[PDB]
């Protein structure tokens, strides 16, 4: 095969793929890779255009969602954050496979660890310490939210970046973040 | 991919640059094209600042201040293979990495220009 069936990712790369605040204002590259009952994840976020740029004073949180159908394809219509033309599929090469992902289901997240109403159970949550912009003198907390934007028979990942309250005035962006969570299959 | 090289433009303060940036599709590349330029000035430490792009059909612009309304495709046809820009009105400023970056899932390509801009126009 010419693409890895392990990894679903956004490319390492993308150009600005999501409309946040305004018109493709945000690159988010997430790379997702399956390894039995667990994926490995990665996640960041950069501001590019309009407030993203320079975080607004009332401004405490920034986040997207990523929503799935009952196959674990990605939805790509609100509050899907990543825009429809954007690339998402398995890796080939440094881009996608343009083939429609038949495993899904083996990298969404498995709703019996993480039951649609139970978004607010501490188990359906990751949280971790990070730092804006990499800089250790200015941290945030990510909270990767398991199965809590989904309708029905589906999945969904969500990143919660908190604490921006006092880092007004500053470019929005993420390091490379690490999670991980169950598989549904 | 892209028809040409990573080369370097020299020009002089207030003319315009023409940043060249054609490619070739294959059968494969059935994704939705994608074009991306993006700059590493040489004043300030920023690096792979976005300028413009053509996602989804639609041409977006004004993401590099500092170049603003001063960078335009040259085609008026992208889809043909063109992906080529323009930079008026070049400033001191302006001097840095400029890269064009081609994708069309699964086929990808890149080329990257370095832009000098000098005071007076003389190159010898």
């Amino acid at each position: 095969t010419p693409y890895d069936p392990l990894t679903l990712w956004t490319t390492p790369d993308p150009p600005p793929n999501c409309s946040l605040i305004q018109e493709l204002d945000a690159k988010l590259t997430l790379c997702l890779t399956k390894n039995g009952s667990i994926v490995n994840g990665i996640v960041s976020l950069v501001g590019v255009k309009g407030n993203l740029l320079n975080i607004q004073s009332t401004t405490t949180t920034v986040g997207v969602h990523l929503v799935f159908d009952e196959q674990g394809r990605l939805i790509t219509s609100t509050p899907t954050a990543l825009v429809p033309q954007a690339y998402w599929g398995y890796r080939q090469g440094q881009s996608v496979s343009t083939n429609t992902v038949t495993n899904g289901l083996g990298f969404m997240p498995n709703v019996s660890a993480y039951p649609r109403p139970n978004a607010s159970e501490a188990k359906s949550q990751m949280v971790s310490l990070t730092y804006l912009q990499g800089d250790t003198s200015k941290p945030i907390t990510m909270k990767v939210a398991f199965n809590g934007i989904t309708s029905l028979n589906g999945y969904s990942l969500t990143f919660m970046w908190s604490g921006l309250s006092n880092y007004i005035n500053q470019p929005f962006s993420t390091p490379s973040c690490s999670f991980s969570y169950i598989t549904q299959e | 991919g892209i028809t040409t090289p990573e080369e370097m433009i020299e020009k002089a303060k207030g003319e315009t640059a023409y940043l060249p940036c054609k490619f070739t599709l294959s059968p494969e590349d059935q994704g939705p094209l994608d074009i991306e330029w993006l700059i590493s000035p040489a004043d300030n430490q920023k690096v792979d600042q976005v300028i413009i792009l053509y996602s989804g059909d639609k041409i977006y612009d004004d993401y590099y201040p500092d170049l603003k309304g001063r960078v335009h495709f040259t085609s008026n046809d992208l889809k043909s293979g063109d992906a080529s820009i323009n930079v008026t009105n070049l400033q001191l400023s302006d001097i840095g990495t400029y890269q064009c970056k081609v994708k069309k899932a699964p086929g990808v390509a890149n080329k990257k220009i370095h832009l000098v801009v000098l005071v007076k126009p003389s190159g010898a």
